[PDB]
């Protein structure tokens, strides 16, 4: 049921509208830090050096560097909001 | 453990 | 126990959100 | 590379516009056959038997029945279109 | 063979399309 | 604005 | 104008 | 070995 619990989380996350809000906020925030443009320019330039450019391939070279570049403000705000949602949904 | 809405 | 559950669930959801965000940049970038 | 090839397929499947086309066709067709309404009423009653209404939970009881209700016309038309696309993308 | 490769890839994609279609009916049904 | 926002295939919470 | 992305329901991989 | 051509 471990994989079935994740379905219930994702289920309620989307239906309650929290998925929309968080994905929207996270876009707006990452966009203002210039984190979008920084990650965008890296993927674009990563695409030009290598002829065959597969997503899972460039994911491994861009993802780890991109996580840390997330401003601490943004990362903590989102993590908080996620946990607050989880805290209400998970049972005692 | 459990998920109650 | 329950505390450890939410801790991982949080990180996994946070990662999904960002993973998706990357994907949209990848796809939008190839345009 | 097996999981990495599926990434390349899906990549080109979406970028080439075939994902859009096929999902729309598949919607329009299944919608006219009344396959939607049949699966619609089926999920609803499947949700009513069990208090906890999870997608993955009902999926095991609804998915197999839904495939077979797909008109022979539709199933073959889509399978054909999918294969035709694959045949061009995969190299010899 | 290459014939068997596309055979599985076909079914998996067909399933994905229908799996998604179900999901959308599920989510739309809870409305 | 009328229907519910579903995550894209990129949202890989499950699997 | 933009490209149509599949939803989370389109589970081609896994 | 199986290849993907655009």
């Amino acid at each position: 049921d471990t994989a079935q619990l994740k379905s219930q989380i994702q289920q309620y996350l989307v239906e309650s509208g929290n998925y929309e809000l968080i994905s929207n906020e996270l876009k707006a925030r990452l966009l203002q830090e210039g984190w979008v443009d920084k990650v965008k320019d890296l993927t674009k330039s990563e695409m030009n050096i290598n002829e065959s450019t597969n997503f899972t391939q460039i994911l491994s070279t861009v993802e780890p560097k991109a996580l840390e570049m997330v401003s601490d403000s943004t990362r903590e705000t989102v993590l908080k909001q996620i946990r607050e949602f989880l805290e209400e949904i998970v049972d005692t | 453990e459990s998920i109650v809405l | 126990s329950r505390k450890d559950f939410i801790d991982t669930m949080t990180r996994e959801l946070y990662d999904a959100f960002l993973h998706e965000r990357l994907y949209l940049i990848y796809m939008d970038s190839r345009a």
